[PDB]
RNA sequence: AGCCGGUAGCGGGCGUGGAUCCCUGGAUGUCCGAAUGGGGGAACCCGGCCGGCGGGAACGCCGGUCACCGCGCGCGCGGGGGGAACCUGGGGAACUGAAACAUCUCAGUACCCAGAGGAGAGGAAAGAGAAAUCGACUCCCUGAGUAGCGGCGAGCGAAAGGGGACCAGCCUAAACCGUCCGGCUUGUCCGGGCGGGGUCGUGGGGCCCUCGGACCGAAUCCCCAGCCUAGCCGAAGCUGUUGGGAAGCAGCGCCAGAGAGGGUGAAAGCCCCGUAGGCGAAAGGUGGGGGGAUAGGUGAGGGUACCCGAGUACCCCGUGGUUCGUGGAGCCAUGGGGGAAUCUGGGCGGACCACCGCCUAAGGCUAAGUACUCCGGGUGACCGAUAGCGCACCAGUAC
RNA sequence: GAAUGCCGGCAUGAGUAACGAUAAAGAGGGUGAGAAUCCCUCUCGCCGUAAGCCCAAGGGUUCCUACGCAAUGGUCGUCAGCGUAGGGUUAGGCGGGACCUAAGGUGAAGCCGAAAGGCGUAGCCGAAGGGCAGCCGGUUAAUAUUCCGGCCCUUCCCGCAG
RNA sequence: AAUCCGCCUCCCAACAAGCUCUGCGUGGUGGGGAAGCCCGGGUGACAACCCCCCGAAGCCAGGGAGCCAAGAAAAGCCUCUAAGCACAACCUGCGGGAACCCGUACCGCAAACCGACACAGGUGGGCGGGUGCAAGAGCACUCAGGCGCGCGGGAGAA
């Protein structure tokens, strides 16, 4: 229910629209709105644990960029990030973007 | 940033205006902040003192009241005129009051 | 810079100060932010005696006005200090 | 006090050392408090010295920190 | 040539050996405050470490130093908070209007929040849209209350084009080359860093052949005019008379690149301050103008088909933006799902298809013209103390 | 000329209601320009689980002394919590801090949230709770467990001995 | 980790004593000291300072019993040991030295605090004497102490 440490994707804003009657195309007298309401669509944020020099480490990442966790840890293989932090470890990836 | 005073203590002015129209006299005091001069003999009033250790006897004493300076006019040196005053600027060059009718310095 | 003359302000006049140089106990202002410890140096540097005793009070300013404006004397802080039995502040026996 | 007698007082003290500057500085606080002591007893009619002592010592602070400063 | 603020007095001092005062730079600058050693009920309190003072070890005082976060190899750099209005982004009402009310309006307004700076945003076409055309962006006029949108109600309301202001365009990613570093899965490897190369739509670039060998020039830096932060010179009137006072009236003059205005005892071009016209910076600030550097910029064929920005385009679902309220609904944006290709690639011209054209997405920067007025100045068929700012006065005070 | 308009001034009601507990006063002497109202004396009355004394809040010089009476005081005023000025508050042991923790607050780690922010074990802050060494008397116009006197005590530092 | 604490076993001691701590009394010593009378002070006075009774809700205290609703924490303190260090360090006695910051006036059931007022209202804790009334902090009077309430003088109708 927050943003995408990979896309940067974060919740937004979007009006819920609701309708009556029948559509001018199946020769209705036309769509009505009975109610516009604010509601938020939330990126869809999941964990994505991954070892990373004998270390664990977490993201929270949009399911849409859940293979890109993965092309991180493959391009870290040309970093020297033994006996670093999970924290400096996490620094790393994320600057590899 | 300062009064610009054209008369000085103490050269000798003419009192060219007010009751005292006429009077040349000394210049005593200026007083920048008031626009004014005190000129001797010039414009004397009668205060009163209450008997005290500074006026024992008591009465009244003679004070001479300033002058606004616009009404007063410096007398030069050299011609012995009343005039305006000029500026010049020496060799230094430090620069110097000059009477107008002729040229000589009031200093 | 610091100095014992920064601290010692003046002598206090008073009937109840000067009932006090029998004793040689010495009142002075001091400085408000001046510490007991740091009186006694500064007496002993400036007096050439020995401070055994250091007793202080704060003496907030009193509140006070010219017509339509109310105002404050400034706070000031007094020290009483005792010599050493047998000297004096020959500066103070004044009177 | 008077304009030649500061000239004098800045070029002699340009030309003493810190440590003879912080003593002529913890001398005239001396005096300062003196004067301060007479003051309270009615008993120092030329109160202008106060005024001269204080702006000695400051301007002999302010060589001592222009000693300091290089 | 006077001076020690408003502010006189007491009591004392200073200044042509140049004071007071004005400008610039510097020094000092308790304590609180982002407040940052730690704590705290702001302006108080309590410490570590190094050095100093005291007879000084206990105690105290003086100087230095010690928060947290980000980035960069314990060291260094940066951040924090404030600013009248203006600006951008993230969120975002209601009264009211529709003579009720829900879609709609008010309005993306008020307001909250984050950020920017003297501006901010935007910006060098995956544009426009019909001109066989235009050529970044911003801003003004106009197009136009048009086109359209709309419980087709109340209302809402473009763009192109034309006229103007200003004017300017650049840097990358990838192909390929070089080097350093490290992984294990041992080399024609893969990855990471840096350098070279490269930057485009008449498509451009790379690589390989082939011929051919000085002008440009910054938005960066240096210098300098110019300007700002104090200032200075500046023409020409006397007499009489009434009057407390002349500048009024009278006589006789004079100046004017100056007869704007304000003073002076009343009504003054010539008494004072000024005005016209000129002059002025050692120091600090500015410098968009002038000059100089440096950065950077630069060929043609032919072949090769290597590269040309990915969870992107694209399609579907849910929404927003636009004049567009589901409409025949494209375009631009994107929360969810599915998901390409590298020019014979791709996006657009209002569903869709064909034809004909326009453009080159998924990296970044970019002056000027524009906005505002805390501040300074100039000027009012602006106010003149119940007016004009809430405040002409010790007011964001008293209360 | 009116808006129970706005601001200010000034009337009427009116020498009227009232002068704030029905605990209560009288006289003599003094001071003074002035005295029912200030000081002194005597008599009278009222409170006395207070209407007396101590402490904590809160208030912030109102304390003490001199001088004064325009206003403040529901009258008067020579008086005063009022005007002007000078003086007055003294701690190793009392209270708080250089000690402890409580609710709660804050908050390394950590968690969450469009922003602002919301949580959060430890730690820290937080008292009228825990802990900790001073009793009696004298002195000032005004402070006193603080000054002084007598008799006691605590911590820290350094040293000696065991 | 521990010699401490907890648990098991044995010995002895136990409602004792012992060790320890507090209260009260005494205690070298230092103080105080009435009425009355003379002008807050002197005198009283070389003041005396003793006996008996009553007696707390306070003290010894972390006492005892009963009950259910089952009644803070942490530091000071003591003990155990770890790194370390064991010419140190800590404990005990003694001696010398050192001991900072802030508050302290005054009002405080009120004329100084909250109520626009010198306002019959509101304001937490402690002391609150004596006699009598069965008791008491009730009631009457009264001590110490403090007051007569900041308009009065008359009159004697509704
Ligand atoms: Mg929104
Ligand atoms: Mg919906
Ligand atoms: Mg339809
Ligand atoms: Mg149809
Ligand atoms: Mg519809
Ligand atoms: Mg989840
Ligand atoms: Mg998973
Ligand atoms: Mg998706
Ligand atoms: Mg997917
Ligand atoms: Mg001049
Ligand atoms: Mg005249
Ligand atoms: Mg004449
Ligand atoms: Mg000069
Ligand atoms: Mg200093
Ligand atoms: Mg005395
Ligand atoms: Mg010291
Ligand atoms: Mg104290
Ligand atoms: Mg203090
Ligand atoms: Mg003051
Ligand atoms: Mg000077
Ligand atoms: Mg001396
Ligand atoms: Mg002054
Ligand atoms: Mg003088
Ligand atoms: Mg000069
Ligand atoms: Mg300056
Ligand atoms: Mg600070
Ligand atoms: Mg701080
Ligand atoms: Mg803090
Ligand atoms: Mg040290
Ligand atoms: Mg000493
Ligand atoms: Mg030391
Ligand atoms: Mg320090
Ligand atoms: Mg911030
Ligand atoms: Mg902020
Ligand atoms: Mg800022
Ligand atoms: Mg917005
Ligand atoms: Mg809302
Ligand atoms: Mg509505
Ligand atoms: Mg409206
Ligand atoms: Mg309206
Ligand atoms: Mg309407
Ligand atoms: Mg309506
Ligand atoms: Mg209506
Ligand atoms: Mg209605
Ligand atoms: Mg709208
Ligand atoms: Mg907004
Ligand atoms: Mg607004
Ligand atoms: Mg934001
Ligand atoms: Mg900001
Ligand atoms: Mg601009
Ligand atoms: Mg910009
Ligand atoms: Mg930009
Ligand atoms: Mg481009
Ligand atoms: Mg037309
Ligand atoms: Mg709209
Ligand atoms: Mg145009
Ligand atoms: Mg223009
Ligand atoms: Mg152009
Ligand atoms: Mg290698
Ligand atoms: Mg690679
Ligand atoms: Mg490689
Ligand atoms: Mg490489
Ligand atoms: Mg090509
Ligand atoms: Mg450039
Ligand atoms: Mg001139
Ligand atoms: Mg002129
Ligand atoms: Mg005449
Ligand atoms: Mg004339
Ligand atoms: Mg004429
Ligand atoms: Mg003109
Ligand atoms: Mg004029
Ligand atoms: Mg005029
Ligand atoms: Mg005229
Ligand atoms: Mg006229
Ligand atoms: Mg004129
Ligand atoms: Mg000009
Ligand atoms: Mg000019
Ligand atoms: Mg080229
Ligand atoms: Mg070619
Ligand atoms: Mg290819
Ligand atoms: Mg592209
Ligand atoms: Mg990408
Ligand atoms: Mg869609
Ligand atoms: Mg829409
Ligand atoms: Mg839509
Ligand atoms: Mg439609
Ligand atoms: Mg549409
Ligand atoms: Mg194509
Ligand atoms: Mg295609
Ligand atoms: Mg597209
Ligand atoms: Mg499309
Ligand atoms: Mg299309
Ligand atoms: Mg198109
Ligand atoms: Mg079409
Ligand atoms: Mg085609
Ligand atoms: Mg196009
Ligand atoms: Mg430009
Ligand atoms: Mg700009
Ligand atoms: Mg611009
Ligand atoms: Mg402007
Ligand atoms: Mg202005
Ligand atoms: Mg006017
Ligand atoms: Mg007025
Ligand atoms: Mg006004
Ligand atoms: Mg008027
Ligand atoms: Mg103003
Ligand atoms: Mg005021
Ligand atoms: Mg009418
Ligand atoms: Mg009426
Ligand atoms: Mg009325
Ligand atoms: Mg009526
Ligand atoms: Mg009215
Ligand atoms: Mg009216
Ligand atoms: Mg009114
Ligand atoms: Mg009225
Ligand atoms: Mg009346
Ligand atoms: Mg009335
Ligand atoms: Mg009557
Ligand atoms: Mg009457
Ligand atoms: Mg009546
Ligand atoms: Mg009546
Ligand atoms: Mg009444
Ligand atoms: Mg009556
Ligand atoms: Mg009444
Ligand atoms: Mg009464
Ligand atoms: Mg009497
Ligand atoms: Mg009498
Ligand atoms: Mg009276
Ligand atoms: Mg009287
Ligand atoms: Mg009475
Ligand atoms: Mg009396
Ligand atoms: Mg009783
Ligand atoms: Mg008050
Ligand atoms: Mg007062
Ligand atoms: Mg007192
Ligand atoms: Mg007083
Ligand atoms: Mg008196
Ligand atoms: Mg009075
Ligand atoms: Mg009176
Ligand atoms: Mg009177
Ligand atoms: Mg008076
Ligand atoms: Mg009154
Ligand atoms: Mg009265
Ligand atoms: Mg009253
Ligand atoms: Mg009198
Ligand atoms: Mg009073
Ligand atoms: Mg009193
Ligand atoms: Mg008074
Ligand atoms: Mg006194
Ligand atoms: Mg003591
Ligand atoms: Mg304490
Ligand atoms: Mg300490
Ligand atoms: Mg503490
Ligand atoms: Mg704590
Ligand atoms: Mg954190
Ligand atoms: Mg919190
Ligand atoms: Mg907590
Ligand atoms: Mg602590
Ligand atoms: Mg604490
Ligand atoms: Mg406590
Ligand atoms: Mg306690
Ligand atoms: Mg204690
Ligand atoms: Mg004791
Ligand atoms: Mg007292
Ligand atoms: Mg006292
Ligand atoms: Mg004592
Ligand atoms: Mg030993
Ligand atoms: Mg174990
Ligand atoms: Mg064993
Ligand atoms: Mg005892
Ligand atoms: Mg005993
Ligand atoms: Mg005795
Ligand atoms: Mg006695
Ligand atoms: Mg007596
Ligand atoms: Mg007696
Ligand atoms: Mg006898
Ligand atoms: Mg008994
Ligand atoms: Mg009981
Ligand atoms: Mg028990
Ligand atoms: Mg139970
Ligand atoms: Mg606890
Ligand atoms: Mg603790
Ligand atoms: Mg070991
Ligand atoms: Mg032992
Ligand atoms: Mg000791
Ligand atoms: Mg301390
Ligand atoms: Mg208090
Ligand atoms: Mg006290
Ligand atoms: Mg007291
Ligand atoms: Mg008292
Ligand atoms: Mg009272
Ligand atoms: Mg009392
Ligand atoms: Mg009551
Ligand atoms: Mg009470
Ligand atoms: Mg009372
Ligand atoms: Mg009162
Ligand atoms: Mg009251
Ligand atoms: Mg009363
Ligand atoms: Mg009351
Ligand atoms: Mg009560
Ligand atoms: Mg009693
Ligand atoms: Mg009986
Ligand atoms: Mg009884
Ligand atoms: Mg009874
Ligand atoms: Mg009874
Ligand atoms: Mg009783
Ligand atoms: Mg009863
Ligand atoms: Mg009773
Ligand atoms: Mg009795
Ligand atoms: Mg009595
Ligand atoms: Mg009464
Ligand atoms: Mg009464
Ligand atoms: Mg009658
Ligand atoms: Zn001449």
């Amino acid at each position: 229910s927050k943003v995408c440490e990979i896309s940067g994707k974060r919740p937004i804003v979007a009006n819920s629209i609701q309708r009556r009657g029948k559509a001018k195309r199946e020769g209705g007298v036309g769509k009505k709105t009975t109610g516009i309401s604010k509601r938020r669509q939330y990126p869809n944020l999941q964990k994505v644990r991954v070892r990373v020099a004998g270390q664990e480490i977490t993201f929270r990442v949009a399911a849409s960029h859940i293979p890109k966790v993965y092309e991180l840890v493959e391009r870290a293989k040309g970093l020297k990030l033994e006996g670093l932090s999970p924290k400096e470890i996490k620094k790393e990836l994320l600057k590899l973007l | 940033m300062r009064v610009k005073m054209h008369v000085k203590k103490g050269d000798t002015v003419l009192v060219a205006s007010g009751k005292y129209k006429g009077r040349v006299g000394k210049v005593k005091e200026v007083l920048p902040k008031k626009y004014a001069v005190i000129v001797e003999g010039v414009n004397i009033v009668k205060k009163a003192v209450r008997v005290s250790p500074k006026y024992p006897q008591g009465g009244f004493i003679e004070k001479e009241a300033p002058l606004h300076a616009s009404k007063v006019r410096p007398i030069c040196p050299a011609c012995g005129k009343p005039t305006r005053v000029r500026k010049k600027f020496l060799e230094n060059g430090k620069k110097i009051r000059v009477c107008a009718k002729c040229g000589g310095a009031l200093d | 810079m610091k100095t014992a003359y920064d601290v010692i302000l003046a002598p206090v006049l008073s009937e109840k100060a000067y009932a006090g140089f029998a004793e040689g106990k010495y009142t002075f202002w001091v400085h408000p932010k001046a510490t007991k410890t740091e009186i006694k140096n500064a007496v002993e540097t400036a007096f050439k005696v020995k401070v055994v005793k250091v007793n202080t009070l704060h003496v907030r300013g009193k509140k006070k006005r010219l017509g339509r404006y109310l105002g404050k004397r400034p706070d000031r802080k007094k020290a009483i200090v005792q010599v050493a039995p047998g000297q004096k502040i020959e500066a103070l026996e004044g009177l | 006090m008077k304009l030649s007698e500061v000239r004098k007082q800045l070029e002699e003290a340009r030309k003493l050392s810190p440590v003879e500057l912080e003593k002529l500085v913890r001398e005239k606080k001396r005096e300062l408090m003196e004067l301060r002591f007479q003051a309270s007893i009615g008993q120092l009619s030329q109160n202008h010295k106060i005024r001269d002592l204080k702006r000695q010592i400051a301007r002999l602070l302010t060589v001592l920190n222009e000693k300091r400063r290089q």
